[PDB]
């Protein structure tokens, strides 16, 4: 896997995930030392493949006191790292299939004060360029899911509203005729 | 010419283009194609005398140079001893030493050259990494980013190193034209001549053996006229090239070849013994296809131009330009690249130094720290006797005392 | 060649020259090279190879009749022009060989009387002409000569480039510079060393070719004919063109021999330029050769201790036209405020010592305008050094808080220790590397002016609030 | 060109976000440097008076004309301007509100003689100025318009009616061609 | 720089540079110090690398601080004229032609007797950096060549020093002036002008402060200065120097 071959070290990565779901703790932790370093690889299909075997692993080590081995919380915690390390992806197809796993009602809330306090989970101190913009993005998206979004921001248009005339001669004006 | 020792540095068990002093000891022989500068040492007594004490060892080539290489009656000798491999077929050769039984397996691939019968590369896959061997190739500009052997996942192999072809590697070949264009115009001069009359002839002084073979094909099918040359048994085997070819004298196209045949031409005729058919006299104009002609220019050229009044001369390079070598170096990217012969006017140190800005050698460190120990003085000569009045000044600060211990 | 070494090396010692024959070999040699390379205008392949060897002979021939037939001195002008100008088409070896037979040329020329020592002055004012006929030189490429834009049948082998301006620099180089040359001809031939040896050919090859300059510039037409500065074209673009080649072939050419023999040039040519640039204030062109001669004429400390009279004269109008152009500048656009500031800042410091306060704007648009364009920068740091070191710190001192702030913008384009112990044309990096240097070479009592309170007061205009209350309450729709 | 139009419909003379907005593209068309934003500006203020024109009665507009004597004085402040810029926009803005300008009768007697003096006085003005601005030009193109705008409405010029007293005249209670 | 020999400094930094952290903030903060260290050690190389990054450490520094903050900007502002003399300095010694004659030297020095910090708005602490980098460059530039040129080096070195006094003096700091006049007493007494010159400026000091003192004490500070100005040993110079 080490050698840098496109083809070679995607098929090593198909077979890492097919074999996969019959590997102990201490082998998939072992195995998964060295797969997590295709996060800075240049080809756009196998961090692909790698990503799939980081979500496979999140969905299937969520408990964190059952199955206690200290084995399955340091392969958790080093998929749920890459995965996080994963939201700043170069390719956007990447980014956004990785971005839709973690947007989620399973990993992350519906609601907008959950949300806001799962997402200080989200950090990491390797994004941190690029942090708030996933953040303010992971908030805003919950907007799609509300009744006055397609909704007219304001019911009457310009051809039927007043036009604001500003005659009262207040304080305002003291400092509108100091400016110019 | 060819400036390679035939021993590339990741693999010096194989030598390749040359079998002439230290290639006696290897254990597998490639040919790129069938030029004498790529053939040093192939028929030397010493090596003849080794194939015959051996049984493991093989030269590896392309069919096309087989069957070129075997029908010269002096390298006859290798017709039991020559493996031809078919082009994008990665196979695998044992370097089997024959003293004793140790062996060592390496993958070859063959990739077209473009650049005469049987011109191939040589792409090695081993233990010391992947190297290729470009031996007097020719590549259009975007030509490099369409060989699929070369691509592993869309993306360009790890190549350690590159042995290319460096015979234009310089700013005076800057852009050569394509051989189609020098074939449309090779092919209107000749038509407008030899649409005169049917004892208008044309000679084609081509010093090389191989490379003009598309020249005379693309003639014939667009003239329906037949190439007159020396031998054409070497093509027996090739059904699209030997019937362009023919051994008779009264055709108009002519491209025999002689060694004194430019005073035959200033006495109107052709290299063949033949002057005039039928006791008319033929009219012969000469159009030689080269390149270092055209690189010696001050002023702006044309791919065919007039050096006489039956004199012309053509742009056809079976060798890649400097521009298109610049593309193909900088497409591949590899760690290193050594030339493979070093052109007439440059030498070694520009060709590596133009060579070296495109090779992926991007990979720079700070100095290394050079400590400071010893002081370069011992004692203090910048002490003070201490003599003082003690009065016109104010008293001295006492010394401090910190007592903190942490 | 053979045939001429041979007579020459014969009837030298013999006293055998007779005029009846010498005067047919010229008049053959003559004809010979027009035949060959003037009327036969083909594909030379070769012509050109071996046209200085015939210049060689002919010259050889010229210098020994005494009665030259005055019908075959244009073939003979002509001839050399046209030599002039295939200098690009050799290896720089021939282009020795070409100057060797420019310069015997030259010198077979300046020893028989003035009627041929004129055929000098026209042959440098031909050629000068000629390069300023070739193209301009663009920015990039052009497009025909472009990197992947090769027409169908071209072959860009050898010199396939039309040669510009540029290539005829190291040809008036060694022309200028012709004294060890000129020690290889006369040692040469026994005949060379018998005639007059003018060792000043420097001097006079540089005196004509300032008055070629002077006569090429007095004879273009750079009249412009048709928001305002928009619909503006030349009258005759070949002449805009060739004074654009001429102002950068002097530019190239002037400063040549450390401006020893621009010295009696300086004030005529100053006065010559200054009244076509007043006479046309929207060409920049004057002003790159204004420029480029107040340069010659610093490097010659033409105006150290002035406060002859022609020194004065020209002390004077300067200190009038700086004033003027000062004052007119202010409606210029890039390349005329460019080139109008650069003139400015060229200036030498006796001139500016008389008014520091009308050169400051120039010296802080020249500074302001330097964040895009580097020249500009450029021009305006060294213009600050000369006057740092040069003027008065009296007189400069009051200027240093209107100077100086305008520096600031190239100082204002990661980690530190408060993170590692938790842990455990020039490029604009030169101007940058540039400005530390001047901000460090001036003492604390000045590039203290680099942060001034009123720079401050100017710059804390960009962080007040637009209003003082909130008014674009945007309730998000959760 | 929609934010002109809507922003040309107020009531009052002096209204907070017309003047901001004719302060803005008066600002832009008095630009030394750019020449495409001077042109908009031009443009824009063409649209200016357009607009303040169509949203009006016309027995409004004799009565009080409110964005027209604001863009007037304006313009009138600009082509006195000691700065060679701002009487070139000045002009340019002149040169191009001048056909929407005399297609109201009102607003030609009431600032066709102040216009003119005004215009008039900037052209005097404009002499130590150089040939390669324009303002020259500009000034007389200006004062062209003038001038055949007062031809072709000289009957109703005769006539000696209460319009306003241009720059440097007695106070009187009429104003007629002949003064 | 000011003379002695300790290995501490050498063998700390020698220490330090060999490790991934200490070494990355040694070239981010003290490249100055580092520069000045190699200096010390005649590598002129090292020397002129590590002012090269303190050059561009400033740079980089001066960009990323806020524009409203002007006293940390004016404090970052007032270490580039020693930056840019040890820069000048670097420059200086690498060149042969300034050791043959005396003309570059002259001129160097000419150009440090015209560069001075200013002499109220700039602290004590910017002062001591550049007189004593100029000290050490001068006892460098000494130790290289051996009215001749040491004649002209202490001259010098006395000027700089005297003129530190007085920014001192102008600037309330009346303890290091005085433990700067005190340094200077011995070698003003060895010729004439000097004498006059440190009598003159310790006069002045002892007047500067002899204003924020009660009128029992300002006598006292200023009875020391009588004996000096009314001496008889000087007046022959006195005799012949009208200023
Ligand atoms: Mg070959
Ligand atoms: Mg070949
Ligand atoms: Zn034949």
């Amino acid at each position: 896997m080490r050698h840098r071959d496109d083809e070679r070290q995607k098929v090593c990565l198909d077979i890492i995930y097919k074999m996969m779901p019959k590997l102990k703790p201490v082998e998939l932790r072992e195995l998964l030392n060295p797969v997590v370093e295709f996060v800075s690889h240049p080809s756009t299909t196998c961090r692909e493949q790698m990503y799939n075997i980081l979500m496979w692993i999140h969905d299937n080590y969520r408990d964190p006191e059952s199955e206690t081995d200290n084995d399955s919380q340091e392969i958790f915690k080093l998929a749920k790292d890459v995965l996080i390390q994963g939201l700043i992806d170069e390719n956007p197809g990447l980014q956004l299939i990785i971005r839709n796993f973690w947007s989620h009602e399973t990993r992350l809330p519906s609601n907008t004060l959950d949300r806001l306090l799962a997402l200080n989970s989200l950090y990491s101190p390797k994004i941190e360029v690029h942090f708030l913009s996933l953040a303010t993005n992971f908030l805003l998206e919950m907007t799609s899911m509300s009744p006055d979004y397609p909704n007219p921001m304001f019911e009457h248009p310009l051809s039927e509203c007043e036009f604001q005339e500003y005659t009262i001669d207040s304080d305002w004006r003291f400092r509108s005729t100091v400016l110019t | 010419m060819s400036s390679f020792e035939g021993q590339m540095a990741e693999y010096p068990t194989i030598s390749i283009d040359r079998f002439d002093r230290e290639n006696l000891r290897a254990r597998a022989y490639f040919l790129s194609h069938c030029h004498k500068d790529h053939m040093k040492g192939l028929r030397a007594p010493t090596l003849k005398r080794r194939l015959e004490c051996s049984l493991k060892v093989y030269l590896y080539c392309s069919p096309v140079t087989k069957e070129l290489l075997l029908t010269s009656p002096k390298y006859r000798f290798w017709k039991k001893r020559i493996i031809s491999i078919e082009i994008e077929t990665p196979t695998q050769i044992s370097l089997v030493d024959e003293a004793s039984g140790e062996k060592e397996e390496i993958v070859v691939t063959l990739l077209p050259a473009g650049h005469c019968p049987g011109s191939v590369m040589f792409l090695f896959q081993g233990n010391n990494g992947t190297v290729l061997y470009t031996g007097d190739f020719r590549l259009a500009q975007g030509e490099a980013a369409r060989m699929e052997l070369l691509h592993s996942g869309g993306r360009v192999k790890d190549i350690q190193s590159v042995y290319l072809d460096t015979t234009f590697c310089d700013p005076r070949f800057y852009q050569i034209p394509s051989r189609e264009e020098c074939l449309s115009g090779v092919l209107e001069l000749v038509r407008s001549w030899i649409t005169r009359s049917p004892y208008h002839v044309v000679w084609l002084n081509c010093k090389a053996a191989y490379g003009y073979e598309y020249l005379f094909t693309n003639l014939s099918e667009e003239l329906g006229v037949q190439v007159h040359v020396n031998k054409l048994d070497m093509f027996r085997n090739m059904p699209e090239i030997l019937h362009h070819l023919t051994t008779d004298r009264n055709t108009q196209i002519h491209a025999c070849r002689h060694p004194k045949a430019e005073e035959y031409f200033q006495w109107s005729k052709l290299p063949c013994g033949i002057t005039s058919r039928n006791r008319i006299p033929l009219h012969i104009i000469s159009i030689k296809p080269s390149t270092m002609w055209f690189g010696e220019r001050s002023r702006k050229t044309n791919v065919i131009v007039r050096t006489g009044e039956s004199s012309y001369r053509a742009c056809f390079s079976f060798h890649s330009s400097y521009s298109e070598i610049k593309d193909f170096l900088s497409y591949l990217c590899p760690v290193n690249a050594y030339p493979n012969v070093i052109p007439v006017g440059t030498t070694m140190d520009k060709v590596v130094e133009i060579l070296k800005p495109l090779c992926r050698s991007s990979q720079s460190t700070e100095p290394k720290y050079k400590p400071l120990g010893k002081l370069k003085r011992a004692r203090t000569v910048h002490r003070d006797s201490e003599e003082e009045d003690d009065y016109l000044f104010d008293d001295p600060l006492p010394i401090p005392l910190r007592h903190k211990v942490p | 060649s053979i045939a001429i070494r041979g007579y020459g090396l014969f009837a030298g010692p013999c006293k055998v020259i007779n005029a009846k024959d010498v005067d047919f070999m010229y008049v053959e040699l003559i004809q010979r090279c027009k035949q060959m390379f003037l009327t036969q205008t083909d594909t030379g392949d070769d012509r050109v190879y071996q046209m200085p060897s015939f210049l060689q002979s002919v010259a050889s021939v010229l210098l020994y009749l005494d009665t030259v037939p005055e019908v075959y001195t244009p073939v003979l002008e002509h001839l050399v022009v046209m030599q002039i100008d295939s200098f690009p088409q050799y290896s720089p070896k021939m282009q020795l060989v070409c100057c060797r037979a420019i310069v015997k040329v030259f010198l077979a020329l300046a020893a028989k009387g003035p009627v041929l020592r004129n055929c000098i002055s026209t042959v440098v004012h031909q050629g000068l002409i000629r390069i300023c006929s070739k193209p301009v030189v663009l920015p990039k490429g052009p497009e025909s000569e472009s990197e992947d834009h090769r027409a169908s049948g071209e072959v860009r082998t050898g010199k396939w480039k039309v040669p510009t301006y540029k290539d005829y620099v190291d040809l008036f180089r060694h022309l200028l510079s012709s004294d060890q040359m000129m020690d290889s001809i006369l040692a040469d031939e026994a005949f060379f060393s018998v005639n007059s040896s003018s060792e000043s050919l420097n001097h006079l090859l540089y005196d004509e070719f300032v008055k070629s300059v002077l006569k090429i510039v007095e004879k273009l037409d750079l009249t412009l004919e048709i928001d305002p500065a928009a619909n503006l074209h030349p009258a005759k673009p070949k002449d805009f063109s060739a004074f654009i080649n001429l102002v950068e072939f002097c530019r190239e050419i002037l400063p040549e021999k450390q401006a020893e023999f621009f010295e009696p040039w300086v004030y005529s040519f100053s006065y010559e330029l200054i009244l076509q640039s007043t006479r046309l204030p929207l060409i920049s062109g004057f002003y790159k050769l204004l420029s480029i001669t107040v340069r010659n004429a610093k490097k010659i400390k033409y105006f150290e201790g002035v406060s002859d009279p022609e020194k004065y004269s020209c002390f004077a109008l300067f200190v009038k036209f700086g004033k003027e152009v000062a004052v007119k500048m202010k409606q210029y656009k890039d390349e005329l405020l460019a080139s109008c500031l650069t003139f400015l800042l060229s200036l030498p410091h006796n001139i500016i010592e008389l008014d520091v306060r009308a050169y400051v704007p120039a010296l802080q648009m020249a500074f302001k305008l330097g964040l895009s364009y580097t020249p500009l920068a450029e021009v305006g740091l060294n213009a600050l050094e000369e006057w740092s070191i040069y003027i008065d710190r009296h007189v400069m001192q009051p200027y240093y808080k209107d100077i100086l702030p305008c520096l600031d913008g190239y100082l204002k384009t990661n980690w530190e220790v408060s993170a590692l112990s938790r842990a455990a044309a020039i490029s604009l990096e030169e101007i940058r590397i540039r400005v530390v240097q001047m901000l460090g070479s001036l003492g604390g009592q000045i590039n203290k002016n680099l942060l001034t309170v009123t720079s401050s007061d100017e710059m804390m205009k960009s962080y007040v609030a637009w209003d003082r209350e909130k008014r674009l309450s945007f309730a998000v729709p959760f | 060109m929609q934010l002109i139009h809507w922003f040309t419909n107020n009531k009052k003379f002096e209204s907070q976000d017309t003047v901001a907005l004719l302060e803005a593209i008066l600002d832009g068309i008095v630009d030394p440097v750019d020449s495409t934003l001077r042109d908009f500006c031009g443009r824009c203020i063409r649209e200016f008076l357009k607009w303040s024109i169509k949203q009006i009665t016309p027995q409004q507009q004799e009565k009080s004309p409110v964005n027209t004597k604001s863009l007037f004085k304006r313009l009138y402040s600009l082509a006195l301007h000691p700065n060679a810029f701002k009487r070139l926009g000045a002009s340019l803005a002149f040169n191009n509100i001048y056909r929407e300008f005399r297609e109201e009768e009102s607003l030609v007697e009431q600032f066709v003689f102040e216009a003119l003096v005004i215009y008039m006085e900037s052209l005097a003005l404009a002499h130590a100025d150089e040939k390669s601005l324009g303002t020259i030009q500009q000034c007389c193109d200006a004062i062209d318009h003038l001038c055949r705008i007062i031809e072709k409405k000289h009957v109703s010029l005769n006539k000696a009616k209460k319009r306003r007293l241009p720059r440097g005249f007695p106070p009187s209670a009429s104003l007629c061609l002949l003064d | 720089l000011q003379g002695e020999a300790d290995q501490s400094l050498l063998t700390f930094i020698d220490k330090a540079m060999h490790g991934e952290l200490q070494k990355a903030i040694l070239e981010l903060h003290y490249s100055q110090e580092l520069s000045l260290l190699y200096l010390l050690q005649d590598d002129v190389d090292r020397a002129k690398y590590y002012i090269q990054n303190g050059i561009q450490s400033f740079m980089q520094n001066y960009s990323s601080i806020d524009v409203l903050l002007h006293q940390s900007r004016l404090t970052k502002l007032q270490s580039v004229q020693a930056l840019t003399e040890i820069q000048e300095f670097i420059s200086f010694i690498s060149k042969q032609g300034n050791l043959s004659s005396q003309v570059p030297l002259k001129r160097l020095l000419n150009t440090w007797t015209n560069r001075y910090p200013d002499a109220k708005m700039d602290p004590m602490n910017i002062w001591d950096d550049i007189i004593t980098n100029r000290c050490f460059f001068l006892s460098k530039i000494e130790e290289k060549l051996t009215e001749d040129i040491s004649s002209l080096i202490r001259s010098c070195k006395f000027s700089m020093k005297m003129k530190m006094i007085d920014s001192a003096r102008k600037q309330n700091n009346f303890s290091l002036a005085m433990k700067l006049l005190k340094e200077l007493h011995k070698e003003s007494k060895t010729r004439d002008d000097w004498l006059v010159s440190w009598v003159q400026s310790y006069c002045r000091l002892s007047h500067c402060r002899s204003r924020s003192q009660g009128c029992s004490e300002q006598v006292l500070t200023v009875l020391k200065t009588v004996s000096l100005l009314d001496e008889n040993n000087v007046s022959s110079y006195l005799s012949k120097n009208i200023l």
